[PDB]
């Protein structure tokens, strides 16, 4: 294209790469608050938990490690941040 | 009291603050543990290009933590009493001079006490209540040096008055040029 | 699992290894578990099997001989039995192994 | 002494006075370094940071 | 060197003509003699208070230090009062522009005043002819830390 | 591996100046890039060039004029004599008008002519014209 | 990349451009530092430690949240190996690897295996008494090797 501001390039353009390959490089993950059935306890959850991460009260599962982001226990809520 | 406070004698002006201080402590809630311990060290003045003037408190580097908790509320209380003031905390991080090859060894100079790092302290502490989220400069073709700083848009309501004044503290401590920029 | 569960008991709680001291703890009622290598004389086996029964103590059956046992426990010597005096920091004893 | 190169009493012997003196030599200095960090860091700790570094810090001077 | 039998030869090891009167008894029962080698070299305290005798020494002997001072780094301490150290150098080949390593290894003298192990950085002095090989005494040793403390057993 | 960061840095001009482009992404960015790039923007062969500052070690974005033919890097940095230089032109640069050869210096990074005035001389980093 | 592959992956974590964060962390930084201790009291290695304040608590980063990195957390409480994790966890592998070749003769391919983690093995513990972490003359017997990771 021969002319293009680097330094301001589209948020959609920079959405569709990769982590580290944005202007400055960032994680594409976050932390969860989740609402165990059980009670209403938070616990912290990072989005690839890569752990069965367990509360106090729900002494099972609140996610399932995967290949990419954990999958939370199907009964939970959760917010990010 | 005042000089409890104040840990300096000189000079008049700063023991107005002093006396601010210890008045507006009639907040007993919050005074207990979290207002009463916390004295700083001196106060700089510097001249606002836009007409006004610019409050400089500098501050023990190892009490930061105490005035952080209650910066916000500090802030804007000195602000009201003092109008056409901007008021700012700074820490007096002591700098030390690159060892030379001729020059005898003095204890090895951590990076704490580097002019490149107290200067981007400064500017951390400077703009305090918002999380600098990138830092650019801009090599002028004309042979200048600008550096912007990027700033994340939450809490920038405490600071869009004060950005102005910024500039004019960093580029009176530093020399250097400044400008900022909130992405959004 | 089990390795690491012995490893942490040898470095942060009370032990004894050998015959003639692992019976003299289960006489004492100072074992907690008995570990017993794979290729343990059955003779002894069956007999420190017997006192842990009278001592009303668990016993874990090592798969591995005394060779295994005794590299399992940070020892170069050949180990039969290992008693646990009391745990540190490990959960050998709350773990079902 | 299994091995060769002991070729008689009187270089044993020698050899065994030169052990004793390299390892009392490494014994008196491992002490020494032991000893120095317990009375010059241990105990400076212990006291030459609570009974008086709160005192003439910004305490004392405070008034 | 004040132990481990100085007078363990054949001839009774003495500095020469520094006597030692067996009628008038001086409150040190040994007269010592020495000296300062010069450029900005301090004699060591444990020559100043040894019991050694070593004619070859730069502060105590018969020897004195003069022309080239060099550096190099102890590569073997085997000889009796006698080192090697490795002196590293680039070789300039101008047809390529560049250097290339070099090496010379130069036997010293070291006086039982030093106390040297393979690796320590030594300055060295010129002196004469110490032996068929040997032309340079040891006048100055650079052990300072050596990095061992984090190099040993924890709890 | 990366071995100089120089030469990395100022192989992506060339590659931006021949096919056309206003701009080219540098990292990562040393000192030594921001004076090389200093002395290219003394002389009108660079126009503007930002740092972005990660806190890895930051990326830059330099802004092209089209007025750059060339700009490499001497691996190894040579050690150059005063008597030196003059052949280091001659064999680097298109014409003795202009052009530049860039020298690492105790006086600081500079270029040949610069390194003249000043009676200076060290080890070559690279040229430009 | 890859010292002992033709592999080329990237696979890396983009660490956050802040070095104080998130600012919804509301636990103490000495809280994190008995947490840190107490799983170390568990026999967790630092890799470990880090995983699970990253899962189960919210501790993005020690560093960022406490004064410096785990293991310097762990060697100022007392607490440090004897030698360090990557190492210790490579000498693991190659004891398993060497134990597989026992019973396994013709496994020619696992024979290749164990002189790249010994490799690895053996330039790792240079550089480690280099940096004077480990003792000099420490040396991965390769016979009485098992013994260090039982
Ligand atoms: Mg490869
Ligand atoms: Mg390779
Ligand atoms: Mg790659």
């Amino acid at each position: 294209v021969l002319v293009q501001d680097l330094l301001h390039p589209t948020a959609a353009s920079e959405a569709r790469k990769h982590k580290l390959k944005t202007l400055v490089q960032g994680p594409r993950s976050y932390f969860l608050d989740v609402k165990c059935p059980g009670c209403l306890n938070i616990t912290t959850v990072f989005s690839h938990a890569q752990t069965a991460v367990t509360c106090e009260s729900c002494s099972t599962i609140l996610c399932t490690p995967t290949g990419g982001k954990a999958k939370l226990s199907e009964g939970t809520s959760f917010r990010r941040k | 009291p005042q000089a409890k406070i104040l840990s300096q004698a000189p000079t008049e002006l700063e023991l107005q603050v002093a006396q601010a201080f210890v008045e507006l402590e009639n907040s007993s809630p919050e005074l207990k543990a979290e207002l009463r311990p916390l004295q700083f060290k001196s106060i700089r003045e510097i001249d606002v290009a836009g007409g006004k003037k610019a409050l400089a408190i500098f501050v023990p580097v190892p009490s930061l933590a105490g005035f952080h908790k209650v910066q916000t509320k500090l802030t804007r209380e000195l602000e009201k009493k003092f109008q056409d003031r901007h008021v700012i905390f700074l820490a007096e991080r002591r700098i030390l001079p690159k060892p030379s090859r001729t020059s005898r060894q003095v204890q090895k100079r951590p990076r704490s006490r580097t002019l490149t790092a107290v200067h981007d302290k400064i500017l951390e502490d400077l703009v305090f209540p918002t999380e600098i989220v990138g830092k650019r400069v801009r090599y002028l073709v004309g042979g200048n040096k600008i550096q912007k700083v990027l700033l994340d848009s939450k809490d920038v309501q405490q600071i869009d008055y004060k950005l102005e004044s910024f500039q004019a503290v960093y580029n009176k401590l530093t020399g250097k040029q400044i400008v900022f920029e909130i992405p959004s | 699992s089990i390795n690491q569960k012995l490893a942490l008991v040898i470095k942060s709680g009370k032990y004894t290894l050998g015959y003639k001291s692992t019976v003299k703890s289960l006489r004492q009622g100072k074992s907690k578990l008995i570990i017993i290598a794979a290729n343990t004389p059955v003779l002894r086996k069956s007999e420190l099997e017997y006192y842990a029964m009278l001592s009303k103590t668990k016993v874990y059956y090592f798969q591995g001989g005394n060779n295994e046992l005794g590299t399992a426990v940070g020892k170069l010597f050949r180990v039969g039995v290992v008693s646990i005096l009391e745990a540190g920091d490990s959960d050998i004893l709350t773990t079902l192994a | 002494s299994k091995g060769n190169a002991f070729k008689h009493k009187r270089a044993l012997v020698e050899h065994i006075i030169q052990a004793k003196a390299d390892a009392q030599r490494e014994k008196a200095l491992n002490e020494e370094a032991e000893a120095r960090r317990l009375k010059n860091r241990a105990a400076r700790d212990r006291r030459a940071q609570r009974v008086a570094e709160k005192r003439d810090a910004l305490l004392k001077e405070d008034a | 060197s004040t132990e481990l039998t100085v007078q363990s030869e054949r001839a009774f090891q003495k500095q020469p003509h520094i006597f030692n009167n067996p009628k008038v008894k001086t409150s040190k029962r040994t007269k010592r003699w020495y000296k300062n080698a010069g450029l900005g070299f301090k004699t060591p305290k444990t020559a100043i208070e040894g019991s050694y005798i070593d004619k070859k020494c730069p502060f105590t002997g018969l020897v004195s230090i003069r022309g080239k001072i060099l550096t190099g780094t102890v590569v073997s301490t085997k000889m009796h009062r006698t080192i090697v150290i490795r002196r590293a150098y680039l070789h300039y080949i101008p047809k390529y522009n560049r250097y290339e390593k070099r090496h010379k290894n130069v036997p010293v003298h070291v006086s039982p005043a030093f106390r040297v192990q393979v690796g320590d950085i030594v300055t060295v002095g010129q002196c004469r002819p110490i032996s068929k090989t040997v032309r340079f005494n040891v006048v100055k040793v650079s052990a300072a830390a050596g990095k061992a403390n984090k190099q040993f057993a924890k709890f | 591996t990366r071995s100089s960061v120089l030469a990395d840095a100022l192989n992506a001009i060339n590659n931006a100046e021949k096919t056309g482009k206003r701009q080219v992404l540098i990292r990562p960015s040393s000192k030594v890039i921001i004076k090389f790039l200093q002395v290219m923007q003394k002389h009108g062969y660079i126009g503007e060039f930002e740092y972005i500052d990660d806190h890895r070690s930051g990326k830059i974005v330099v802004q092209l004029n089209g007025r750059l033919n060339k700009c490499g890097v001497i691996s190894p940095r040579f050690n150059v004599k005063i008597g030196d230089i003059e052949k280091w032109t001659a064999n680097l640069l298109p014409a003795r008008q202009f052009g530049y050869v860039i020298l690492t210096t105790s006086a600081g990074i500079m270029d040949h002519e610069e390194a003249r005035r000043k009676h200076v001389s060290g080890k070559i980093l690279g040229f430009v014209y | 990349g890859r010292m002992h592959s033709a592999g080329k992956g990237i696979s890396s974590s983009a660490i956050p451009y802040s070095r104080n964060a998130p600012a919804w962390f509301k636990l103490s930084s000495e809280s994190v530092i008995e947490q840190i201790v107490k799983y170390a009291r568990k026999g967790l290695t630092p890799s470990q430690i880090g995983v699970l304040l990253r899962d189960a608590h919210g501790v993005t980063q020690a560093r960022v949240i406490t004064g410096n990195k785990i293991m310097r957390i762990l060697k100022s409480n007392g607490l440090a190996p004897e030698i360090p994790e990557d190492l210790y966890y490579l000498i693991k592998k190659a004891v398993s690897v060497r134990k597989h070749l026992e019973r396994n003769r013709k496994d020619k391919d696992a024979k290749f295996r164990l002189i790249l983690i010994e490799s690895r093995i053996h330039r790792l513990a240079r550089y480690y008494r280099t940096v004077a972490v480990l003792p000099p003359n420490w040396k991965y017997e390769s016979a009485t090797a098992s013994a260090l990771v039982n």
